[PDB]
């Protein structure tokens, strides 16, 4: 973290640096600073090489292409996209799909939650079980 | 000591730590904290307080110092929650972006400028949190709070890079209707009554003087008033009880009232033997709390949830998961 | 050339000298620019320059112009109710002088769900008594001087006032700051100063130059 | 230049005005330590006042150290710069004012 | 009386709660750039 604070302002030195050292934090505090930039195109390069994927689900929940999301969470198996997804569903009002993805992240209080105020009986067993006492 | 000299020194502290050790491992802690606040890892910093704390209450399980160690316990735990706190504010002031909302680091400012009125813990400077009080009561809409932080930055030396927009800023803020949005002002859940934004007393109601319960990822106020027990109950008493179904005069609930609540309302933050468990009656039941097992903090449940799913551990004592 | 009058201003890093009896030159040799010309029509009196914005008007009127990266385009010919003393052109909005009043108007308008409390206002207010001798406009205030001393910044943007000095004698002259917050001014005795409205408080000039102009 | 003189002079301008970062990179160079630990120590104050005094009392002006510790938040500093300073007379002066309890022991080492 | 403005008070900041609780959930963090 602390090259970051010194090549601030030599962004083209940074630039070459953390396109080097290639460690996972250099590469995600580039990714932020190239998502604060309105850059988002690239953004997803970078948090794709750093092996962030509740970032690229977010970011895939923002500009509309929610299928992308559903395949970044589908295979990597990181809970947070889980939960990110499941939210952005949530607000899509797609409730199925919002509750089944908050149930793959082992988050079943939310889950529960969005399930009793839908009311759906079945998910009161199905994630009640579950849940813990 | 293998460790040490492999500079694998925290490891090496949990080494002498589980080895019985209470000279090494307190020295290498501490060493290590000292790097910590000397580097800008001031969650690091809180995270090895916290380790010191619970570690140093272990110790005091020792009758010949539980005087002497308990006031040490309180001493790191405040400071753990302070350097917790001023992690946020750090990296908000550093980095070209931001990461947390806005709710949340006007909240954190607010209780770290009501948890160090005089003295300074090492590192933590407070030009820092004004400055970012400053803008975020500006941004919701706390006009009147604002001209406080403003007020009270004209009495510190700001670093030159801070110095423009902190010197337009108490211009412009002139201009604000002088009004605090509603939204935030603090709510006490003893007495009813709206405590102003920056009450002078710290964090603690005017009518009565009940303190505040603070969660620990928004910093945020919560809905636990903190009863006591009587004189002649036991906490396994209490907790038997409680399943079977102007200076400060503190609540003291006795055996027929804890006999008229449930465990869905009270949290009993069970601390090791040598302390007595402290209590936390809710007023909301209908909300949620969930405490971590290990350090005892207090979130909302569903942002629990999500801290631990993002960070696989506790936030502040990245206790497993 | 037989006389040519010494007209120009200053904004930021841009002169905007004058050059002959029809014409004018903008440059920002700073940030490495070319000089440029806008031809005005007459006979310019005052030359109040911009970040966005030339101006020249010789009796009662005011031409301003754009000043773009390629050309200028005549863009309003806007009037004032007397002299046209000295305006200053910085930002967006303009600020106008004509016979001991200001009158903080928007340039590039058109009534576009703006709100007209924004489109003009006359200061001094309507019922009080001064006559604003000086003026001078920063990234946005409306620092301007009175004959009663009264030193107010004019906060645009929330469109309110922010500070209200009140000099012993009439601030008769003000130079801000580029960052804007403190000022320099002069007085009747040619006494300097410099008021920081921050800390609000006057600090005197030593060994002033009792003919300082600028 | 290369001047020792003329690099001291520069680090008591550095004083001089609040700036004491810079100040304590020419102090590493100059070699002088006993004020390089002592600005180091004195880097985290933010009171302006304070802060005010302490640099004030770098630059062997104790009067005007005096005159701005009783206006920081920490004015006790005054009273422990004089009774460092030794001048127990204005030891009992600024600590009758603010504390009580150096009162007979302060009266006792200016009695010895 | 007193109890009938203190559960107003308490249904208010219940009310609080939701909305914030529901500014969380329904709405993304972007990160956004800062001033300086
Ligand atoms: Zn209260
Ligand atoms: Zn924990």
């Amino acid at each position: 973290f602390e090259v970051p604070r010194m090549l601030s302002e030599d962004l083209p030195s940074l630039e070459l640096y953390v396109n080097k050292m290639k460690d996972k934090t250099l590469w995600r505090w580039w990714a932020q600073y190239l998502e604060s930039q309105g850059e988002m195109d690239a953004a997803l390069h970078y948090y794709e090489l750093a092996r962030d994927h509740f970032s690229l689900v977010r970011i895939h929940c923002f500009q509309g292409n929610v299928q992308k999301a559903a395949q970044i969470a589908n295979e990597t198996g990181n809970l947070a996209a889980s939960y990110h997804l499941a939210r952005q569903y949530e607000s899509q009002e797609e409730v199925g799909q919002a509750v089944h993805f908050y149930t793959r992240a082992q988050a079943f209080k939310n889950a529960i939650r969005l399930c009793k105020e839908n009311g759906l009986d079945d998910q009161l067993m199905n994630l009640a079980l579950l849940s813990s006492p | 000591q293998w460790l040490a000299e492999n500079d694998r020194f925290e490891e090496a502290q949990k080494a002498f730590h589980k080895a019985g050790r209470q000279r090494e491992a307190v020295q290498v802690l501490e060493q290590l904290t000292n790097n910590a606040v000397a580097e800008s890892r001031f969650n690091d910093a809180a995270y090895y307080y916290w380790m010191l704390s619970m570690q140093c209450l272990d110790i005091a399980q020792d009758p010949a110092q539980k005087d002497t160690m308990l006031g040490k316990f309180y001493h790191f735990q405040r400071l753990a929650e302070l350097y917790h706190g001023y992690h946020a504010i750090h990296r908000h002031t550093e980095d070209p972006f931001s990461v947390h909302r806005p709710e949340t680091l006007f909240n954190i400012s607010r209780f770290l400028l009501h948890s160090l009125p005089k003295d300074t813990p090492s590192g933590i400077s407070k030009v820092k949190i004004l400055f970012t009080l400053a803008k975020q009561s500006k941004a919701l809409g706390a006009y009147r709070l604002a001209r406080h932080a403003y007020d009270k930055l004209r009495g510190l030396y700001i670093p030159a890079r801070f110095q423009k927009s902190i010197e337009l800023g108490t211009l412009t803020i002139r201009a604000k209707p002088f009004h605090d949005s509603e939204e935030l002002v603090p709510l006490c859940y003893r007495c009813s009554t709206n405590n102003p934004l920056l009450n002078n007393l710290g964090n603690v109601c005017i009518n009565c003087r009940q303190p505040f319960i603070f969660s620990a990822s928004s910093y945020d106020v919560l809905h636990l008033v903190e009863f006591y027990l009587e004189e002649g109950i036991t906490d396994e008493e209490a907790i038997s009880l409680i399943d079977l179904e102007s200076e400060f005069v503190p609540v003291v609930v006795s055996r027929l009232v804890l006999r008229s609540m449930s465990r869905r309302d009270v949290l009993i933050k069970r601390w090791p033997p040598p302390l007595r468990w402290q209590y936390f009656r809710s007023l909301l039941p209908d909300a949620s709390i969930t405490m971590c097992p290990s350090c005892f903090q207090m979130f909302h449940s569903e942002d629990y949830e999500l801290l631990v799913l993002q960070h696989g551990c506790c936030p502040y004592c990245r206790r497993c998961k | 050339l037989t006389k040519l009058p010494i007209l120009g201003d200053a904004c930021s890093t841009r002169i905007a000298y004058l050059t002959s009896l029809l014409e004018v030159t903008v440059a920002n040799p700073v940030e490495g620019e070319l000089p440029i010309t806008v031809s005005v029509d007459v006979e310019p009196n005052f030359v109040a320059v911009g970040l966005y914005h030339l101006a020249v008007g010789m009796n009662n009127r005011a031409w301003f112009y754009v000043l773009g990266e390629n050309a200028v385009k005549k863009l309003k010919d806007m009037e004032y109710l007397g002299t046209v003393a000295s305006i200053c052109l910085h930002s967006d909005y303009a600020a106008a002088l004509f016979e001991g009043k200001v009158q903080l108007h928007l340039i590039e308008s058109e009534i576009l769900d703006a709100q007209e409390e924004r489109e003009t206002r006359l200061f001094p207010a309507v019922d009080d008594k001064c006559r604003i001798l000086c003026h001078a406009l920063t990234s946005d205030f409306l620092i301007y001087g009175t004959d009663t001393g009264v030193v107010q910044y004019f906060y645009i943007e929330d469109w309110q006032f922010v500070n209200d000095y009140r000099h012993p004698v009439s601030v008769k002259k003000i130079f801000p700051d580029p960052n804007g917050t403190r000022l320099v001014f002069i007085d009747e005795k040619s006494d300097g100063f410099v008021y920081c409205p921050v800390n609000d408080a006057t600090y005197e000039i030593p060994d002033f130059s009792p003919t300082i102009k600028g | 230049l290369n001047d020792e003189a003329a690099w001291n002079e520069l680090a008591r301008a550095c004083l001089h005005h609040m700036e004491v970062e810079f100040a304590i990179r020419v102090y590493r160079r100059i070699g002088n330590v006993g004020i390089v630990m002592s600005l180091e120590q004195i880097k985290g104050i933010e009171d302006y006042n304070l802060l005010a005094g302490h640099l004030a009392m770098f630059t062997n002006d104790y009067n005007l150290a005096q005159d701005l510790y009783l206006a920081s938040s920490c004015p006790i500093a005054a009273l422990e710069m004089r009774r460092d300073l030794q001048h127990w007379d204005s030891a009992l002066q600024l600590a009758k004012h603010l504390a009580p309890d150096q009162i007979p022991f302060i009266s006792k080492e200016y009695a010895i | 009386e007193m109890m009938k403005m203190r559960q107003a008070k308490l249904d208010y900041q219940r009310l609080l709660l939701e909305k914030r609780q529901r500014k969380k959930r329904l709405e993304p963090f972007m990160v956004q750039p800062n001033p300086e």
